[PDB]
RNA sequence: GAUAACUGAAUCGAAAGACAUUAUCACG
RNA sequence: GAUAACUGAAUCGAAAGACAUUAUCACG
């Protein structure tokens, strides 16, 4: 969580090809 | 002139 | 072995059209901040650290813009032949440029929205110049799903390697190994036909252009609240 | 046309090898400039974007590391082979390209302007042979791209472009010097194995260096 | 020539009373911003530059809270007596202790109000505890009315000198000649003229006017005092 | 009981003389110091804090350096008439001024010698930019000299009160209290009883801190020569 | 921009004029 | 302690004019 | 690991109470 | 005096226009 934003400065739709819960 | 130069060195073979 | 067709030349150029618009929304509100920045004394170095970002995006631009796509696909003659280009092959550099951009986007980003925010209030004790965080949200929603958007063209197609993984992608499956819905560790799923990977890669198509476009609406916000607060005259 | 051999698979594992000793030796060095400059509050944020570009480097190093050339080579084309160790090579060279000016410029300008302390700063031989092996690795680049003819407005590199751009408008330079075509594999490997002594000497020379800004740093802070 | 009255005493005093319940404000609000600041890593020095001036003004406190000032008054018998102290030397240390808290306040507003206030947004990243500016303008507005009541006290007797200047007042007057602001009636609270007083009964009657415009200046301060002492509890020392 | 004469005129000028002398030594050094921190990004506001005072300090010294002792010494009608002032009257506006003066160089070293040295190893890591170890020796060795001066002047006339009482003479008594003495501060003041007395001692004390401000000034000559050849 | 005061901008006084 | 004696001084360190040990 | 120590009397806690046997920070 | 120079194409200006023949900073 602080090597967590290192890779975004932030703290649910299908997305095609990409198996929902996985 | 150099500070255009300055964005790609911070300076004054095989194949080739 | 999926193979080319005559209509696989437009799909890439489309691929790499947004790209293009990724590229060009951050030179346009960079271009404006730098020259904001310029009547700022104690920000000089922090300028030129941008202008040497937004060359490199500028960069990828107009190799990006000048790619002609036909020159590089040896394509379909009906179907029949051995000596025409795999899809794979031929998707094989696309995806690599969009993680080569996505690696050089994660380097601003943290620079951006982050370092430099930080050292913004530090030097100058106001906002003025600070981004917006609906700015810095959407700037991170694009990212993320550029991220997965060249994840799904390389896992798709099965074309990955060591050397094409994105650092972001590998953090969170590290994380969760060592941990015990986040968008990254979701699976991609294999495609098998070019028509399929066609109709996936326009449906992403339209959900990456939303978000370039919610990223532009922000860009603006910004660029105005930037006028407002530091440009005009008082 | 050109075809592989059982001997590709090391050559490529060699070609990866120098790329590992290039982005280790910054790994190293940044890893101790990083803690020394916990102790400087001024530079607390600057340090954060080190640390940022530090990591990508190690990412790069271990990508690199555990790529095994074996499992992506049988049968196959030397072009289809080469292009995406290239293509690693492009994505690393820019990105040093970033890093250099960030460390060796902008940063080196913001330490004297917050603390005048030159001990902070690299030495000027440090710079030198930075800018030095970039260099030679940017043509290198070069040289495995276009000798293969493997190009592309996609691979190009920035600074290779703006070099050329530059002697357009303008009517001797490394970077335009003209890369002649390789026709076997056995000429590659030849030519290959002349760079790799001659990048492992620009590598030697960075470390050199680094010792030398490593110990100042020592001498001058410490433990 | 002006004498003094066995009412005198108690004129001394409650002068001091009002120096000392400046000094109390202060050391009331920066004994809570010093313990504030120690949960600061990054404000750990400006802390104990804070202190320093804190303990001086607590000893400017403490040197008036323990002065009596009937041990320095030395009354007459029925009326005259020639020995009996002038009205003069009695109020010149107590003039004299004002204008050395004075350039002491001088010294310390500049420093909490200005570069701290700099220093802590640079540093912190936020207003959390910065001073609100109503506090600021209190600081300064009773600040102005101390000084100005300084040199009432010293022109009015005609006891100043070139050691009793207040820096700021010859800053005003020396802005003037330079600039020409001097001429007529000035709206600036510092160049503005002092009348001389003749009779103790005259300063008494004008003091106690003076006493309670300053008093008036002070509750103003403990308000906006107390106004940022809760700004620092709800927006860094109360916890989530 | 203890009277003025012609000759106490010149020796208020003097006594004035070694205040002016010290705070110039304080406002030259600075002067430097406050230049050469203009090259310092992360230093601006310290700065501006140190030119605060610096100005505090060339105010006393003109007020100093502008009052004309004798346009307030009543000599009198010759040596004869109760109209005449006591000496008593006449040194207690200068020790006064000693007094505020010492208390501003208080709080001026701590910040300067102690809380700024700090701050700057902080922010710079530079030493280059710190006082001298030997510098910061001479400010203190000055200051518990110019404060016992100024108690010597205090006491010795008996003029005294709470509101001349300097901080750092009190501090070191309630300390004892709460604890023949090596602390020069709780050592004894014994009275004067005649103005030649005062005279004489006064000129001891004036080359005493004189040898003081020599010291001081070289040790600030090596750290502005320091910052000379190390920046400027 | 002032050393004297933060409030640049700052009804009859107790033995004072209105007059420099 | 020291931090007390600290505000008042910068040295370890603590004959003269009318002043009697 | 690092940093923080005015006998100051505030601060934190609804309270009991806590306050270097503590607190805060961290690619660490 | 110091500082500020991506052919970048933005920025500032209602406009005219400005943009190193410039701009900003600086202990009364
Ligand atoms: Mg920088
Ligand atoms: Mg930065
Ligand atoms: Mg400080
Ligand atoms: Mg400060």
């Amino acid at each position: 969580n602080k090597r967590r934003s290192f890779y975004t400065a932030s703290p649910s739709p299908v997305l095609p090809g990409v198996k929902r819960t996985a | 002139n150099n500070k255009r130069r300055s964005f790609y060195t911070a300076s004054p073979l095989p194949g080739v | 072995d999926i193979k080319v067709t005559p209509g696989t030349s437009e799909l890439v150029e489309q691929i790499l059209a947004l790209l293009s618009r990724y590229l060009s929304s951050y030179i346009h509100v960079l271009n404006k901040f730098i020259s904001h920045l310029r009547r700022v004394a104690t920000l000089r170095f922090e300028r030129t650290t941008l202008i040497k970002f937004v060359k490199k995006l500028r960069f990828y631009n107009d190799s990006v813009l000048s790619y002609n796509a036909s020159e590089f696909i040896n394509e379909g003659k009906n179907e029949l032949d051995p000596e025409a280009d795999s899809f794979d092959k031929v998707i094989l550099p696309i995806a690599s440029m969009f993680v080569k951009s996505v690696e050089t986007f994660d380097l601003l980003n943290y620079y951006l929205t982050q370092s430099l925010q930080k050292e913004i209030l530090s030097k100058t004790l106001n906002e003025d110049l600070t981004l917006t965080a609906e700015s810095i949200l959407a700037i991170d929603d694009t990212y993320n799903h550029f991220v997965k958007f060249s994840q799904w063209m390389i896992e798709s197609l099965r074309i990955g390697s060591n050397l094409l993984d994105l650092e972001v992608v590998q953090f969170a499956i590290k994380s969760a190994d060592e941990d015990g819905d986040n968008i990254f560790l979701q699976e991609i799923l294999p495609v098998n036909s070019e028509e399929e990977f066609q109709t996936l890669s326009a449906a992403w198509h339209s959900i990456l252009d939303g978000k370039l476009s919610a990223l532009d609406e922000e860009f603006d916000v910004v660029a105005t609240k930037w006028h407002d607060k530091f440009g005009k005259l008082k």
